């Protein structure tokens, strides 16, 4: 447009989700599918980008590995599981990409292309069992997303 | 919901301080925004020799506020001869819901914090990272970067838009200092840089044997 | 043969002083540069609020300098909620020739220095300038400027093509202040001005009755 | 271009003539034609102005007015000529522009059309007396040329 102008950047990324809490409901503890030797029902949430110009010609930031996501957490009963808070016992949590690669706390996510031209990064989580008795009771946990620019 | 206006900051060392402009785009609910400094090795600093203020601070639904960064006196003590690498951190803290069985996701934004000393200040859109050298080897390409300051490799191809496109590990390469990438052989390698606005440009390589340099 | 890298320049009050890029394009003979100071009503100052360095500097030819602005303590005194004006000048004595009934041609360049106190300092790109009102009066229009900043008004018809395009006779409105300009008279006057970087930008106005005011 | 850059301003003019020197020559004393009571010979010169995108989609910076030109020196014999430096006695010199308005020492040049769409502006000078007894010799004279920007 204009040929003479002031100084204009890339702005971050500001994270965005469907509830204005930026919370996932995980619903009752699902006693009854861990015991049987499952995990819990999936639960998919969207993290969508914006501001950023995420998307561009061929490509977008997380694909090409310009902007690199980590969950930040306390590590669960394995490196593949997250611990939760809360009086419920006996349960971790777990993350996944559109891809089926477990998120591990501290760990960066690997670079993987999007589906659906979307400009949003979408996970899913589930409750598993850490190796203790199971207490029902409910539970909280607070994670950090971390992006990291390139 | 709190968010930063740039990808990566260039403190001028011929300045005291600088500001950052941070939003809550949240228009609902309040959040709480940490900042705080890294040094190069990611590990964090609080007593200088750059801080961050305030390190914490509330913003309304919608607010707009900033951060500011400045210097101790023990900033004489870096380099005045090529940058030093520090890394800002944002990091926000949801308002606490009560609900239960819940999981609450509360986004942190790093970019790297560049400190860019008086004596080697640049004029704006000014272009160093035209002096990359690029050295064929077993494997792929030793890249040199002899100018004094630090340069991202986002894409190496053998065309403009495999530079842009093509799928590469990008790279970050000190100030004086070289590294080595697995690459494929290109006739005529195409480089492709983040610069200090956030932006791509594509360099055009050229080469003779193993030493590929700059399009004169 | 001198020239200056810009057509106004903004001083930063948040700041002790900065640089202009001046050049001798001419790539054969050597040019003097002499700098210079002026308040808001073109009268020469030496000693301060605002100084420029070197006041005179040899140039190769090609050569490249710059010259740098700085101020005194007695800047202070200046206003801090609203610009002041001060005029930058750059004149160059050419190479003295020998030569018989010769005339010879010096440039002057002078240009407007905005000193911009930290109070009211702007983000790039910001625009206050479409806050001006116009106001219809006998032969034209009554410009009206609130904002703590000098707008440079060089267009103003019934049409984006006529602002930018149009004859009209360039008038400067000091901070908080307002003057008469001859206009005939339009349905949804546009206006042009200059910005801070030599851009000439188009705002679009709408009226009610005698008061005309930007677009919303 | 780029969608994120730096701050790119519009630079001031530089001024360019044919001579190295930014000179013209006005050759020797027109003493025939001054005594006849006419004026010396007519010398073209043209200033153009570069690196400042002095032409625009329908216009330039000087017939816009975004710059205002002034010829500066020393007054003559009446407003309407310059002095003259050096051992000749008698004359004093004029300026033209491409219209006939006659510069004045010190007063901003009238706006007007530019012809032949140069990005150049021209002038004419021409020697003149000044009412005083006509004594050949060589004559010299430094003109400012100021550029003031809107
Ligand atoms: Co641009």
């Amino acid at each position: 447009r204009a040929a003479f102008h002031g100084e204009v950047v890339r702005p971050a990324c500001t994270l965005a989700m469907e509830d204005a809490w930026q919370i996932i409901d995980m619903g009752e503890t699902p006693v009854r599918d861990l015991q049987n030797g499952f995990s819990g029902p999936e639960r998919k949430f969207s993290l969508r980008l914006r501001n950023c110009e995420f998307n561009s010609q061929g490509g977008n930031l997380f694909s090409d590995s310009r902007i690199r996501v980590t969950f930040d957490g306390v590590r669960g009963e394995t490196p593949d599981k997250f611990n939760l808070s809360g009086q419920a016992k006996g349960i971790n949590l777990q993350i996944a990409d559109v891809r089926g690669n477990i998120a591990r706390a501290g760990k960066v996510m690997p670079a993987i292309p999007l589906t659906g031209n979307e400009e949003a990064l979408d996970y899913t989580l589930r409750i598993v069992r850490n190796g203790k008795k199971l207490e029902a009771g409910n539970y909280f946990a607070v994670l950090g997303f971390r992006v990291d620019y390139e | 919901a709190v968010s930063l206006d740039r990808t990566r900051a260039v403190f001028d060392g011929s300045e005291k301080s600088m500001t950052l402009d941070i939003s809550n785009d949240n228009k609902q609910l309040p959040y709480l925004a940490q900042a705080w400094i890294e040094n190069e090795n990611q590990e964090k600093i609080i007593t200088g020799p750059v801080i961050a203020t305030p390190p914490v601070q509330r913003l309304e639904p919608g607010a707009k506020s900033m951060v500011r960064l400045s210097t101790t006196p023990d900033i004489s003590k870096l380099p005045q001869d090529r940058e030093s690498l520090f890394y800002f951190n944002l990091r926000e803290i949801p308002p606490r819901s009560e609900k239960a069985n819940v999981l609450q996701i509360a986004l942190q934004t790093k970019i790297k914090l560049f400190y860019r000393p008086a004596a080697i200040k640049t004029r704006p859109n000014e272009v160093w990272q035209d002096q990359l050298i690029l050295n064929k080897v077993s494997g792929g390409y030793r890249i040199e970067n002899p100018t004094p300051y630090y340069v991202t490799v986002i894409g190496l191809g053998g065309s403009e838009k495999q530079a842009e496109e093509g799928e590469f590990e990008t790279v970050m390469l000190s100030p004086r200092s070289e590294q080595t990438v697995k690459s494929a052989n290109y006739n005529t390698p195409y480089l492709s840089y983040i610069n200090d606005y956030g932006g791509r440009p594509v360099l055009s390589f050229i080469c003779n044997g193993s030493r590929c340099s700059v399009k004169k």
